[PDB]
């Protein structure tokens, strides 16, 4: 099993961009998707200030140069977790995109939770699902806020359960406990569609790469 | 309710 | 299982400490990936504070030189009767044509704001753009 | 064996924590009772756990029966473990002055063989953590829960020598009187090393404690200080 | 509680008893059915008890033991359904389907 | 390589300046009885009532003329440290675009 | 970069309007 570990699970960690996620997006595409449009300054969260380019007539503009690097890191992490056959759970309480996110989760062979989040789903999972239930290895937030404009409880619960989180954070969101935050607009349908496309493509590409690498290992 | 059912 | 003190350190530091301490027999599946490609900031809980006194947020206001011109335009000729098409990435409003022509005059002549304004208006009327004051 | 007194629950061992539903065993962990209280009847128990190698925690448990409270507190404690950094695996890295609510705690790093000259609860928690040499003074309200919370908070927020070296980009050089003028480098920056020296502050603007200065000048006269005691 | 080996053994015991009852009643074991089983058990063990449940009964083990214990994940631990973590995967799957049909239509004596 | 600063400077939304009493073009993308959800290129859509005149032509994909009043509707209430947002823009539906 | 924003007072601000009687005795 040592040779298998070394060649399959440790080889991809020796490359800066193993799955070539940098070619999935650019600053131009993020701009075309309106990823830079934040909320007005009155709704600004303090911890989001380092990610804000400026305020245009009282409307926060997200710095897309930083969004590009943050998205690069988040997509790389997601691809590496999908290559390792980890359970990926998408979460979003925005009802405008529930159907889209559930379809995308079904399509990439991963999991979705867009419905009401019952207390203890993660921290009390053994009581709710069964003693041998396996929890997600990665949780992705397309929207980190619930419908009362407070953080989704899953952010804190995943932090408690030591599950890394990727998240889209708008100017009024709190990115402190998200492991791989991606500053950007989470309200425009164009932007949410772009995020779903990117994450789905990264996951499917990583899984296909895993299959190809194992096939090469067995054949050769 | 524009997103009835979700 | 790991520590549930989400406000002490981060998931990475807690997992690493509990692994070295021997509490956790094996590292979680994400640990090696995090170690190889860490995030730009370590996800440590911080309580957001309110700014009092002379503490102002460091966010700037996005202004450009041409904004001045735009203001004058929108104050003299008003908002153009033709509508804005924000879907078109290369949309060119009447005010934007005025701005570009004014900039061309400025770079090809002297700097007198009123003279630039009137000459730009004359040239735009020459090109065939309706401009009601 | 008895606790802090004959009729006291504090300091008594409860044995290893039960194997967790996650499937981990904790045979290397020891549990100690810190407080037992009647809630008007139910019982609230404060207990602490630790493996003696830096991993330690504490928890409250409330139940009608004492043993159920003990079990709840112990099992919840094992899932809320702090990791406590230890200098040379016997003491803390630097002096720690903290105030949690109305309880003030001063902790002093000490050489080897100094022992645990601390509040009895602090002695118990230090034995659980693995600290062997330290001095501690507790002032203000002696509230057991606040004492435990402040102790764990201060011990979890101590900066290691490697952290200081990385932050300041400089060698941390140790001077020991027993080793003469020999410079011992205990930590070096992982990254590049700053070529400009630290400002030679002629007089630092530190906040001194009158207690320490009074002891250092010999004006302390307490008949209760530095009394002979059993090994701790 | 009833383990899976336990019910397995009850399955072979029921099948062997079914073949034996077919032998006893002279019917062909291959085509011997459950209604035939009920009729033969009623003849061989007559019971006038008013409660139909109290009367002697020879059912398939699946009909006797409830065993409503569905496995929702495999050996690797991955759940089969993409809505597993909602806890109501069937109900929310149905709601998702209904919403999809409503979207498609929008693009285009009983109870 | 065009940097983000250039894109922002030359963006039509940036060029528009203040959004108050600005004529924009919107697209109907969702209809709920007589409520039309219109996207005009901003962060948020605007919800407009179907006019009583020529109401049948207002269908999904239809191009409309709008007079923007506010790009996002927010207001700070008593005892609140942050603005409350309704996640919707304010605009006035003028008619169809020929 | 010449495309960066510049520090400036709000150029779109409408000045406070003069009353009917200001400047008159
Ligand atoms: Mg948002
Ligand atoms: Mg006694």
């Amino acid at each position: 099993s040592t040779d298998f570990n070394d060649k399959i699970l440790n080889e991809p960690l020796k490359h800066s961009d193993f799955f070539n996620v940098k070619e999935l997006f650019s600053v131009r595409s993020l701009f075309d998707a309106r990823v830079h449009l934040g909320h007005k300054a009155g709704c600004r969260h303090r911890f989001m200030e380092p990610y804000i380019f400026g305020s245009r007539l009282d409307h926060d503009i997200i710095d897309l140069e930083q969004t590009a690097t943050h998205l690069q890191l988040a997509l790389n992490f997601t691809a590496h977790m999908a290559y390792r056959k980890g359970i990926i759970l998408f979460i979003s309480r925005n009802r405008q995109f529930s159907y889209l996110i559930e379809n995308m989760a079904r399509d990439c062979g991963e999991y979705a939770h867009t419905r009401y989040f019952r207390g203890g789903m993660l921290t009390n999972a053994r009581l709710l699902f069964g003693p041998t239930v396996r929890l997600p290895d990665l949780i992705i937030f397309l929207h980190t806020l619930n419908n009362i404009f407070e953080p989704h409880v899953a952010v804190r619960d995943a932090a408690k359960m030591n599950i890394p989180t990727v998240g889209i954070v708008d100017t009024n969101c709190n990115p402190c406990l998200i492991t791989y935050p991606v500053p950007g607009n989470d309200d425009s349908p164009l932007a949410v569609h772009l995020y779903c496309r990117l994450f789905q493509t990264a996951i499917t590409r990583a899984k296909e790469k895993r299959q190809q690498v194992e096939a090469l290992y067995r054949l050769q | 309710d524009p997103w009835q059912g979700c | 299982a790991g520590s549930r003190l989400e406000t002490v350190g981060s998931i990475f530091s807690r997992t690493r400490d509990l692994v070295r301490a021997g509490v956790l027999k094996e590292k979680p599946l994400w640990f090696d990936v995090y170690d190889a490609f860490p995030p730009l900031r370590e996800p440590v809980f911080q309580r957001p504070r309110v700014r009092y006194g002379k503490a102002k947020a460091p966010i700037q206001d996005i202004w450009y030189h041409e904004d001045r011109i735009r203001a004058k335009f929108y104050s003299v000729y008003g908002s153009g009767q033709r509508a804005f098409d924000l879907f078109n990435p290369n949309f060119k409003s009447t005010c934007q044509r005025f701005v570009e022509k004014y900039t061309e005059l400025q770079k090809l002549g002297e700097t007198d704001e009123e003279k630039l304004f009137v000459e730009t208006g004359k040239a735009l009327l020459a090109e065939g753009v309706i401009l009601r004051r | 064996e008895r606790g802090w007194s004959g009729n006291s629950w504090g300091g008594i061992s409860l044995g290893p924590p039960d194997p967790g539903p996650c499937g981990e065993t904790y045979e290397d962990f020891d549990t100690r009772i810190l407080e037992v209280r009647n809630v008007f009847k139910s019982i609230r128990v404060l207990v602490a756990v630790g493996n003696g190698k830096g991993a330690a925690g504490f928890s409250i448990g409330k139940a009608t029966d004492r043993m159920d409270a003990f079990r709840k507190a112990k099992n919840r404690a094992v899932h809320h473990l702090h990791y406590i950094e230890r200098y040379e695996d016997h003491t803390i890295f630097h002096d720690i002055s903290l105030r949690f609510k109305r309880t003030h705690i001063k902790m002093k790093k000490q050489p080897k063989g100094y022992g645990l000259r601390c509040h009895r609860a602090i002695i118990t928690i230090c034995r659980l953590i693995g600290i062997k040499d330290m001095y501690a003074k507790v002032s203000g309200s002696i509230n057991m829960l606040s004492l435990t919370q402040g102790l764990f908070r201060g011990l979890s927020r101590q900066e290691t020598h490697q952290q200081l070296a990385d932050k300041k980009g400089l060698h941390v050089v140790e001077i020991r009187e027993e080793c003469g003028p020999l410079p011992i480098v205990v930590a070096s920056p992982r990254g590049p090393l700053r070529k400009d020296p630290e400002p030679e502050d002629e007089v630092p603007d530190v906040k001194l404690d009158w207690e320490d200065v009074k002891t250092a000048q010999g004006m302390k006269r307490s008949v209760w200080s530095n009394l002979k005691r059993a090994a701790t | 509680t009833y383990t899976e080996d336990f019910i397995k053994k009850q399955i072979e015991e029921f099948n062997i008893g079914k073949r034996h009852l077919a032998n006893m009643m002279g019917e062909d074991p291959e085509t011997f059915t459950q209604e035939d089983i009920d009729r033969a058990i009623a003849y061989l063990f007559p019971s006038g008890l008013f409660e139909k449940r109290a009367r002697p009964v020879m059912k398939h083990p699946e009909q006797i033991f409830p065993r409503q214990r569905a496995i929702q994940w495999g050996e690797d631990g991955r759940p089969f359904h993409y809505l597993f973590y909602t806890g109501k995967q069937s109900y929310y799957s149905l709601m998702h389907d209904v919403y999809g049909m409503l979207l498609n239509l929008e693009k285009h004596g009983s109870r | 390589v065009e940097s983000f600063a250039s894109m922002l400077r030359h963006s039509p939304l940036t060029q528009m300046g203040p959004a108050k009493d600005k004529l924009v073009i919107g697209r109907i993308f969702h209809i709920v009885e007589n409520d039309l959800y219109i996207d005009f290129g901003g962060k948020f859509h605007c919800v407009c009532r179907r006019p009583e005149v020529d109401g049948e032509k207002y269908q999904k994909g239809t191009r409309v003329r709008l007079r923007l009043l506010d790009l996002e509707l927010t207001s700070r209430f008593l005892g609140a440290t942050t603005d409350t947002t309704v996640l919707e823009a304010n605009a006035v539906l003028l008619g169809i675009q020929e | 970069n010449e495309d960066l924003p510049i520090s400036m007072e709000n150029p779109y601000k409408e000045p406070l309007k003069k009353c009917i009687l200001c400047g008159k005795h």
